[PDB]
């Protein structure tokens, strides 16, 4: 089983240098060659670099010639890609992968001038809603969280099906996202749901059970 | 009056040379990985630059005048060979480091990745799709010797390295027969032009 | 240095029917004997994922719905029988040169009956009262088509201001399309007015469902 | 004398470039049909070697150079008498000419057309593999002219000197537009 | 040559009971270190079917309830499962020598619960009493086993001459046997005689089934 | 679609010769290798030879060097044994083989001194039974035919379930069979009941409709 595990995302300031760490579990390591792809804003893929582990031989594209380096650790059985002097057109996600198919998971890099706020989540109830239908919806807002990502769950992840997990918008150089679960009506308000809502930059995971009103 | 240890001195390097070849036409090309190789290298590297001599010791002493051309139309063109050998040669160990570039056969290596390692044999039977057989612990990828892979762990990648392009080669289907052994193919995949 | 540009932007297929991609490079792939672009599809969230490796073999486990076609310049991405688990993007890579040059990417989703969105109106929260702001909210379930149009009324009056819109991507079992209408209000905005009126018009219907809500009521 | 050494220096620079051209070429360009060359120069340098081996025995430089002449004679002699032998015992029971190749212990016979093809194979294992490449077929890295995967036997022959191996397609596959892979094995031996 | 005794010759299982089928062989049929022992199964009216290659390899669509490998001088064919249609036999061979000797021979039958005969009279007509002779049959359908003995009692007294017992195969569907008890009359005895009477003794029944027909009543 | 169809069931004298051929079709006829084997009594399999069709290259058993020869015929892609001495130990059934996987039909010889008899079918009736049940049991005798076989069959092959036919008997130098079928009572004599015989050595088709008293 050919894996590929990344390590995180991280946001960097205007100008400074930062490392991934592609770390691979399965199959012999030096002799696949790694293959580094960057997926910019929305949906737009750019080649960065292949380099052989064995060999230590790298090829570069010519707009990431000596804006990223491309290592390997052989005892480790890792690679790393360092990127020097980052600017706002460098926000993008980072794949690694070896034979076209065996893909990393992604790596979100922030490049920005900011700093990292825990979100503030108001979780939201219809107050005397008195729906007659069986399928009311609920949800809870996250406000005033910096960067991305943050991830929500129902019931601490039993409430697998009838998720809705929106895109986060964007004002005044903050994140607002929003989430909502059509639920049955026999369930609110006697039954307790939590909107488990975890922010990886400021590690503030909490659980955020809904106040009925 | 010293013709005669010349003519005797010639023909006895001339029986052993004729010997040299005739254990290499024959019992050389078959077997092709370890044994009678040391011959066949020894022979096809000096293949070249004797012939180049002969049709120089030709030319120096000739007949007519037509012979006078065509030793020096055959001395030019085995030259030409011997070079473009050279520049090939130079060029495949410059863009791969290792002695195996220097063989005469062909200027293209195959390049496996076993057991953490790599190892480069020639590869004279290049084609599209590489095939690769396993014998419980032994493995031959065409008709080469590759050390002693079993089938479990079968390299997904292989490269070929020639004196321009540098092709990669994905596993592509594979099949098992015995307890241990097994035939896997490698078709291309994004070869890289450096 | 290799310009390849994609001639479909956004796909309307239904289940069944054939949906056609073209990625038309402009110099040449071809490498010996073979042309070496790959098919990538890639859903949301995730890496992509290899369909086709030298633009007619196929990706082991990948099934055959999807195929490759070609040669030369021009090169399609063929599917006749198009599933549910089908809406994603696509791409095409050179793989011969130097640079490797993606795709400028196309993205297929599954054409829907249409349908009409569930509606439901969310009063502000006493967390963000005691913060100090208000913060009304509108989740749009699950609808069919894209273009639907919300409005939001603040006592007869219409508000342009604070008013945002956030969608999600089309899901990979059914096609629908759901929406978050938000509009954020400070304390004295919030204590002025008291009925609010969150509007959304679609084309599967004529009359706008009205969802509006009081404070008092709340 | 004179122009006769000089007809003996040209007469050896030929058939030296002769020798330079099977050698490097017929058998490693691209394996195929051309294997006559390497024949015919080996059936010329056979009797070529004996003959100045026996000149330089004649004629000795000293004790070491006859011995050594008489010892390269006798391992010539000895390598001639093999290969007739182990030829003549694979064309007393197949009639096919490829027996005369220089170190062949087995044939190949594989059927598509209507027609088989022998080719001197020079080792089998108890499982042997088809592999078509496009409007090509290779099996046991001999180049078996051009067959479609589709219309591959399911019975191929092999025939060793004692024995008849009987293989058929056991397993078998295809990746390409018409290239695929196959694996035959034994199911009967047939004593000759 | 080679000689083959298989040890079994009549083996009775169930659905789910293991079946062991031990094949020998003279000498041994080793031959570049694999020993060629072929395993066939043919049905009654069908040509054999190649069930086995070289010991232990499978023939392509055939199921994997055959696979017993065995080895040396010792081959034997082991049926796991068991299913209800492999009512057949099994033959042993060698593909190494000369002769190529195939094996003895081994009638496998399933196993089912005991059921009673199905005792159904057929009475003779005036065709073939016309034609010159009369035949009268018992006709025992569906039972288990065969050790089964059928009897006449025409007109009183037993009568044990002229008597054809025919059985059946195993049936592929449900697994029972069949009798036809024939017995052949000329025109005068038929005259005779009037109260033909039949029995069978089973193991199953404790007592003898009695069916009878009379000729004045027809 | 590999099939080898043989001829067909045939009563020879003894010392005669009857020539076996074999059909194939599907395939590329000339490089495979036919092979015969003869089945005796029921249960006794032998080998015979085999005969390369490319070459006329044979190999036949010991005990079958003189009483078979193998023939290929490569205009109508046939196989063409035939027997030599045909004693009475030959009453066989004869098959081809391939690769030991596409057999043969099987054909039957049978030595004998005796005629092609007609099959003297006395369909009869059951007598005065009153009680008719969706499982009854009827049958139809065949008496004093020869050779084997008979292609017993009922309604030309409609009832293809819950027919029993019985194998033949022989006396006085003659074959006995019966067949029954559980016919229900909703086709019983609502619909019409035949048993069907065929002779293929006397080339008769005579079915009967089974008629109560």
């Amino acid at each position: 089983e050919v894996q590929l595990q990344q390590s995180g995302p991280e946001l960097v300031k205007p100008g400074a240098s930062m490392k991934i760490s592609c770390k691979t579990s399965g199959y012999s390591f030096t002799g696949y060659t790694m293959n580094w792809v960057k997926q910019s804003h929305g949906k737009n893929l750019e080649w960065i670099g292949l380099i052989n582990p064995y060999n230590g031989d790298t090829s570069y594209n010519q707009k990431f010639k000596g804006k990223a380096t491309l290592t390997v650790d052989k005892s480790s059985s890792t690679a790393y890609m360092e990127l020097l002097s980052l600017t706002s057109e460098d926000s993008a996600v980072y794949y690694c992968e070896v034979i076209n198919t065996y893909w990393g998971q992604g790596t979100l890099v922030t490049v920005s001038a900011a700093k990292t706020t825990p979100p503030s989540v108001y979780p939201l109830a219809p107050g005397s809603a008195a729906q007659t239908n069986s399928m009311v919806t609920l949800g809870c807002l996250v406000k005033g969280y910096f960067p991305e990502p943050v991830t929500v769950t129902w019931n601490s992840g039993s409430l697998s099906s009838g998720v809705h997990t929106f895109p986060a918008v964007l004002q005044s150089d903050l994140y607002t996202l929003s989430s909502s679960v059509t639920v049955p009506s026999s369930t609110w308000p006697s039954e307790t749901v939590t909107c488990n809502v975890a922010h990886p930059a400021s590690s503030t995971k909490v659980d955020k059970k809904i106040v009925p009103r | 009056a010293q013709i005669i240890a010349i003519i005797k001195d010639w023909n006895f390097a001339w029986s052993l040379i004729f010997l040299l070849i005739t254990i290499v036409l024959q019992y050389g090309y078959p077997s092709r990985s370890m044994t009678v190789y040391v011959f066949k290298m020894f022979v096809l590297w000096l293949l070249w630059p004797s012939s180049m001599a002969l049709s120089i010791f030709s030319a120096v002493y000739p007949i007519d005048l037509a012979s006078q051309i065509i030793s020096g139309i055959v001395a030019a063109v085995s030259a030409m060979m011997w070079i473009s050998y050279f520049v090939q040669s130079i060029r495949l160990f410059m863009r791969t480091g290792s002695w195996w570039s220097f063989n005469p056969e062909t200027n293209c290596l195959l390049n496996v990745p076993f057991g953490g390692t790599i190892v480069v044999r020639p590869l004279v039977e290049d084609s599209t799709s590489v095939t690769a057989v396993v014998t419980r612990g032994h493995l031959k990828m065409a008709g080469m010797h590759f050390g002693a892979c079993d089938y479990d762990r079968l390299p997904k990648e292989v490269t070929v390295a020639k004196p321009n392009v540098l092709i990669y080669l994905k596993m592509v289907k594979r099949q098992s027969y015995g307890t241990n052994s097994g035939v896997a193919i490698y078709s291309r995949y994004r070869i890289g032009n450096y | 240095d290799i310009v390849m540009t994609q001639s479909p932007a956004s796909l309307a297929v239904s289940l069944g029917q054939r949906a056609t991609i073209s990625c038309k490079a402009s110099q040449s792939i071809d490498y010996d004997g073979d042309n070496y672009m790959n098919w990538y599809q890639q859903k949301p969230g995730q890496p992509p994922k290899l369909l086709i490796y030298t633009t007619s073999n196929l990706e082991s486990g990948i099934p055959a719905r999807f195929s490759g076609s070609g040669s030369g310049t021009d090169f399609t991405l063929n599917i006749h029988p198009v599933e549910e688990g089908d809406a994603a993007t696509y791409y095409c890579q050179q793989n011969n040169e130097d640079p490797y040059t993606f795709g400028g990417g196309t993205k297929l989703e599954i054409k829907r009956a249409d349908a009409a969105p569930t509606v439901s109106i969310f009063p502000p929260s006493s967390e963000q009262l005691t913060s100090g702001g208000a913060s009304v909210v509108c989740f749009l379930n699950n609808f069919y088509p894209k273009d639907i149009n919300v409005k939001w009324k603040i006592d007869g009056s219409e508000r342009q201001n604070g008013v945002l819109n956030s969608w999600t991507d089309q899901d990979s079992k059914d096609s629908t399309y759901s929406m978050s209408s938000t509009l954020t209000l400070t304390k004295d905005e919030y204590e002025r007015h008291n009925s609010y009126t969150c509007e959304a018009t679609h084309k599967t219907s004529t009359s706008p469902i009205v969802k509006s809500f009081n404070r008092n009521e709340c």
